[PDB]
């Protein structure tokens, strides 16, 4: 006595993987495909609604890659492209007679470079970081010479993060986690529709988590197998913890031409003294901190067991040390001291290198030059979380780190995308004439 | 329990109006279709209206259509009923009941599960 | 709301269709991503045309309820169970239903015409 | 022709809806503008779905009009304005009346489900 | 299957519309492609809407049958010929029965409209 | 051949100068201008 | 045998077989194979 009734605009989804819009309210990080945002957000909570999610196999975190890779190479595309610049150094120390521990860092060297026209040459005199430089075997050649040629960045676009808003296209919708204490993986109770996520800094950085959101209540520790030490460790902080970073150092930078309207862009005399770089974190906040890392790691492992932390002394500098853009320039900070205590049941100062040559993203084959910054820059930050990894009655682990897309997963761990289907069928106790 | 009552005004003379009211407790009054039937002393009964359990549809005897009128409050939970002209073969004891029909989503039904006290319509 | 009654009843959630249907038509990737969300909106539509359901949200049709999809009283499935779950107990007959509809609109256009022709 | 009683009176500007109906859907940016054209065609398709008119180009629906809208006696509108000056009219009302529209429909269609339960 | 009945007498032909309704939905060339598709099914969807036809695959109207267009008897276009063959022979009317059916239906839907304004 | 229609009792506003075909005219005519002259001869050993 | 035109000599006659014929071809000498770095990235692969 019953029959089919077909319903259209039913409220059910299925999994899927689909294009996500970009929306924010130059730079770098500016999408030029690329809306507004709304001006009045909706977030809908689902009462009596519990939804699986899994970090690990969110496909938003893919489309973030592929969004700042094309973003990046769209924005280099037009700018000087350095190929004259793969020269013979001669190169001598800048200033030999200090007595800081920064002597060695910078290299004077002089090159000839082109100038515009094909007949002449220009002898031109710079300096260099000694991890830009390596002697050719003073005569000195740039680090990137072996790789591919290097491409300047324009030095009018800012690489400053601006939070970017995903929006599902019609005929998806973006679902929230929206529960205190989800690890990542499984069901979520609380599950609200979403239009468009909130605002994802896209911050570059390694082993530790910067510009990014804290845990609601208490320091979570997020794995996709926490017993699996090949699996990386994303850790979300409820304190954040601010971090003093600085090239104290002042700065002049010089322009020259190359080209037919191609100009260069270099590192000049210092003025004052010659310091290196470094950040500073109070001690007091950062063993507070970690003695909470260290409970959860209790909970997870044991009260009883020994709790080791190590640093990543092994691999490229770029996943050694922390990556840090402060200002626009690239810090790499040893920062050894953050993973040198053993746990059982007044400041720190954290040396930083400077890098004028780069490779993001650990693409090899596409080097780029950072242009240099007049002054002394000085920065604070916001450390909300921890990458690390792991190598029994003792257990030790390191930072590690080196790959972008966690820190990308890290802010989308609670979203995810699922398509509409708007069709469906029922028994009713109805018949069509 | 359910309860059903039955209010409303007493003598009336031909050609007249009458309302009659019925408030309803016990359970949830948009949840059911109701009805309303009469009994004359010298009668069996007999069912004269049918609403649905939203009130956008009514049904009538032929023999009422064009003075009778069943409308429902959802919010007061009390059912009404608007009489006209009142003739003399109109007089008996007039109840309101829950059931006789259903919204398709709900089992059918087809009966009258609860019956009022009842109130004497008089010409 | 949009989805606001997903995790409502069925017969709650049965109110709300409009809502669905007004919010599901709010570099090149992107007109790609246009393009396929136009042809599933056409082809669910389509779908409906060949049923013979036109625009209506809530169609009722001459397909009678096998009981072997699924063997639920009608009141526990719209007053005790939200569409996702009815949705995913059913899933395996959907095609089965799918294929039901459309031949019983070929009947019935059939038939309609053989009554039209009569004088 | 397109337009053409864009300038006549609202009755006269009735009868030829048809031609300016079929005219509606006659590198990368062009391509957007087809999809976006298509957008803007669906989307009024299915606005007349949501009130039940998607099968034809003039639909009576069941929603009186309120007089606050507009005071205008019903000759004047038809034969003394044209549709420009209507739609400027009404301009700040469409969202009412399409939203009443829509509950109209949705209500006709669950009268119209509980009809067909009547054995 | 999909144009099986292409060379089957017209009236078995009527019987299989079903699969070629469903087949006719199923880089920047392909993105042009699908938009193409998209736009000839829209005007074949708005060309029967204005035809009163939106929501059937076979539909009646009231404009008869001119006779010089083809007097052929229906047995020996029904149960002789082809849809390719008859599709030929009136190649060169289609677009006067297009009008004709067009006239029609506005025919129709003014004398609706006046009907349904009736008391 | 072309198709117009003459719209009698139409009484438009225009206003030239807020017009978007101007700007559309101005960046199809320099893409056109931009991307015709591609495939052509870089003259880079002229600035000697 | 298909042409546009058989009797037209000036279009071609594309014969499709009924049998195959297999054909064995190499090049018997065994080449050296060197490569350099030409530029930054680039590099130049040549006979040995
Ligand atoms: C990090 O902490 C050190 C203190 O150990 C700061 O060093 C002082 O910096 C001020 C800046 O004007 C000087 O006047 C002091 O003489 C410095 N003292 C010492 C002992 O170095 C350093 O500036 C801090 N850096 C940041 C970025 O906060
Ligand atoms: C890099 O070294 C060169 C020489 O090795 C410096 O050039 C000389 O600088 C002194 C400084 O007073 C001048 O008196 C000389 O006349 C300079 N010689 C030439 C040929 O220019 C150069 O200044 C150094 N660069 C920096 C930034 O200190
Ligand atoms: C994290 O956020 C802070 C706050 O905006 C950033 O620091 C600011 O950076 C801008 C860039 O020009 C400066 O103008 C501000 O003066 C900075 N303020 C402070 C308090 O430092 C910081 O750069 C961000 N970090 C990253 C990695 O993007
Ligand atoms: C084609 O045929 C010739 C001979 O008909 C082959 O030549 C012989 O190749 C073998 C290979 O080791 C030699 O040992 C013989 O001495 C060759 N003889 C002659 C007369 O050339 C040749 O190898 C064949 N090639 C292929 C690709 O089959
Ligand atoms: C500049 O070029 C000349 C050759 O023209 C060379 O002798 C000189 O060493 C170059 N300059 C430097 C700093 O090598
Ligand atoms: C030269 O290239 C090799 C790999 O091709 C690399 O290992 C080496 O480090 C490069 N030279 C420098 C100075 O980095
Ligand atoms: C997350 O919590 C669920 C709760 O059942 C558990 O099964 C799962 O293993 C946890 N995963 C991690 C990485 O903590
Ligand atoms: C997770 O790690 C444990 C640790 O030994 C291992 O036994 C288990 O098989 C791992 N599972 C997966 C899915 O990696
Ligand atoms: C970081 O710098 C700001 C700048 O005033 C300062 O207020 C803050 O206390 C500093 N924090 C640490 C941990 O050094
Ligand atoms: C802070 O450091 C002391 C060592 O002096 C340690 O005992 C304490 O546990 C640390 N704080 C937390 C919260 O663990
Ligand atoms: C650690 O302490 C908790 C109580 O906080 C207890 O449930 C757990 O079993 C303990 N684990 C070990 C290894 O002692
Ligand atoms: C940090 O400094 C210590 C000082 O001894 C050194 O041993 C360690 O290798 C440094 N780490 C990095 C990544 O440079
Ligand atoms: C780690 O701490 C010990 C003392 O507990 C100290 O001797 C050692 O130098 C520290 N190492 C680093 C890298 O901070
Ligand atoms: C840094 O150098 C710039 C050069 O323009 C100068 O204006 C500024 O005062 C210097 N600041 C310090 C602290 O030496
Ligand atoms: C750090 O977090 C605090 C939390 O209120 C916020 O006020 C501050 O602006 C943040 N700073 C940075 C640099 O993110
Ligand atoms: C969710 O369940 C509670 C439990 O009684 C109920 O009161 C509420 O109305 C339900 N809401 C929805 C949307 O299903
Ligand atoms: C109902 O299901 C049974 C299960 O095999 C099947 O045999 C029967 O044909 C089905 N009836 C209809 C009308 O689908
Ligand atoms: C529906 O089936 C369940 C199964 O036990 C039963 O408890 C319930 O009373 C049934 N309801 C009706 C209205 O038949
Ligand atoms: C549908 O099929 C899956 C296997 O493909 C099976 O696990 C599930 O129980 C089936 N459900 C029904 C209702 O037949
Ligand atoms: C414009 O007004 C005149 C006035 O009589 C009328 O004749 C003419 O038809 C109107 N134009 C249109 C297009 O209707
Ligand atoms: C007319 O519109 C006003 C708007 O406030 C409303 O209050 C009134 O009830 C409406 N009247 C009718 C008959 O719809
Ligand atoms: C209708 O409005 C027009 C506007 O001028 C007026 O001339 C006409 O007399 C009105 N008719 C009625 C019946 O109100
Ligand atoms: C619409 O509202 C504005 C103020 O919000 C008013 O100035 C305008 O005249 C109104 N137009 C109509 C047609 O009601
Ligand atoms: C094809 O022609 C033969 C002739 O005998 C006929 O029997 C058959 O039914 C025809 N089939 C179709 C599809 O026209
Ligand atoms: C049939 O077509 C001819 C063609 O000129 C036309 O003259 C005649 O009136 C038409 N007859 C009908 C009934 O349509
Ligand atoms: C149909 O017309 C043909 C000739 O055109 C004739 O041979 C055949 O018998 C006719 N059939 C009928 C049923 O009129
Ligand atoms: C259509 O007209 C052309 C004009 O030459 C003619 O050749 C063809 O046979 C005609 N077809 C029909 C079916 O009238
Ligand atoms: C192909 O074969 C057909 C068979 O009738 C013949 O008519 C035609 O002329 C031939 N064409 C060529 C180019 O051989
Ligand atoms: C084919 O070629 C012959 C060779 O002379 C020529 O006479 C004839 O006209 C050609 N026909 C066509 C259709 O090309």
């Amino acid at each position: 006595n019953l029959w089919v009734t077909v319903y259209y605009g039913v409220p059910v989804w299925k999994d899927a993987e689909t294009t996500l819009f970009c929306a924010s309210d130059h730079n770098v990080w500016a999408t030029h495909a690329c809306v507004p945002t709304d001006p009045n957000p909706q977030e809908i909570h689902l009462e009596n609604v519990t939804e699986e999610f899994n970090m690990w196999k969110n496909n938003m975190v893919e489309q973030m890659h592929e969004d700042i890779i094309s973003l990046w190479d769209q924005s280099l595309k037009p700018c000087v492209k350095l190929t004259p610049l793969c020269v013979t150094l001669q190169c001598t120390n800048y200033a030999p007679k200090l007595r800081s521990m920064m002597r060695g860092e910078i290299k004077n060297c002089s090159f000839n470079m082109t100038t515009e026209l094909r007949d002449k040459k220009q002898k031109v005199y710079s300096l260099f970081y000694r991890l830009d430089v390596v002697q050719i075997n003073k005569e000195y050649r740039l680090i990137n010479c072996n790789t591919s040629a290097i491409t300047q960045a324009c030095p009018k676009v800012s690489f400053e993060p601006i939070p970017i808003h995903y929006c599902a296209p019609a005929g998806f919708a973006i679902l929230k986690c929206k529960d205190k204490k989800f690890n990542g993986t499984g069901p979520c109770p609380s599950v609200s529709t979403v239009q468009c996520t909130h605002g994802i800094k896209p911050v570059v950085s390694t082993q530790l988590l910067l510009n990014g959101s804290l845990a609601e209540e208490e320091v979570i520790i997020r794995s996709e197998n926490i017993t699996n030490n090949a699996k990386n460790i994303l850790v979300q902080l409820n304190t954040p913890v601010q971090i003093n970073c600085t090239r104290p150092s002042n700065n002049t930078v010089k322009s020259i031409r190359i080209g037919p309207g191609q100009a260069f862009y270099y590192f000049g005399d210092v003025l004052g003294h010659v310091r290196m770089a470094h950040c500073n974190i109070s001690k007091a906040t950062w063993n507070e901190t970690l003695g909470k890392v260290v409970k959860q790691l209790r909970k997870h492992f044991g009260n009883n067991t020994i709790i080791r932390f190590a640093q990543s002394s092994g691999g490229d500098l770029e996943v050694t040390t922390h990556s840090f853009n402060c200002g626009g320039e690239f810090f790499y900070c040893n920062t050894s001291g953050l993973f040198n205590s053993t746990w059982i049941s007044d400041s720190l100062i954290l040396p930083c290198w400077i890098k004028q040559i780069i490779n993001m993203w650990q693409r090899i084959g596409q080097a780029m030059y950072a242009p240099p910054i007049q002054g002394v820059i000085r920065c604070v930050s916001n450390i909300t979380g921890l990458i690390l990894t792991r190598d029994s009655t003792t257990e030790t682990f390191r930072p590690g780190g080196g790959d972008m897309r966690d820190n990308w997963r890290s802010e989308l761990y609670k979203y995810k995308v699922v398509k509409i289907e708007p069709l469906g069928v029922a028994p009713t106790r109805c018949k069509r004439r | 329990e359910v309860q059903l009552v039955e209010t409303g005004g007493g003598l009336v003379q031909p050609g007249g109006s009458l309302k009659l009211s019925c408030r309803a407790s016990g359970y949830t009054f948009s949840s059911f279709a109701m009805s309303w039937v009469r009994q004359a002393p010298g009668k069996g009964l007999e069912w004269v209206s049918l609403i649905n359990d939203r009130g956008g549809l009514t049904f009538y005897v032929d023999s009422v259509k064009g003075r009778f009128t069943i409308s429902r409050d959802n919010s007061k939970n009390t059912l009404s009923l608007q009489m006209h002209s009142l003739r003399d073969g109109d007089t008996a004891v007039y109840y309101c009941a829950t059931g006789g029909m259903s919204s398709a989503l709900q089992s059918s039904k087809y009966y009258f599960d609860f019956w009022g006290q009842g109130a004497l319509v008089t010409v | 709301g949009f989805l606001g009654a997903a995790g409502s009843t069925m017969g709650a959630a049965s109110m709300t269709l409009t809502v669905q249907a007004r919010n599901l038509l709010s570099g090149i990737k992107q007109l790609q991503a246009r393009v396929l969300a136009v042809e599933h909106y056409l082809r669910d539509q389509q779908l409906l045309g060949i049923w013979g359901c036109s625009g209506k949200l809530i169609c009722c049709t001459n397909v009678p309820w096998n009981s072997s999809w699924s063997n639920r009283n009608l009141s526990e499935i719209w007053d005790n169970m939200t569409w996702l779950q009815w949705d995913k107990e059913i899933s395996n007959y959907t095609q089965i239903i799918y294929g039901l509809l459309e031949e019983s609109q070929n009947q019935q256009e059939k038939n309609e015409q053989d009554l039209l022709a009569l004088d």
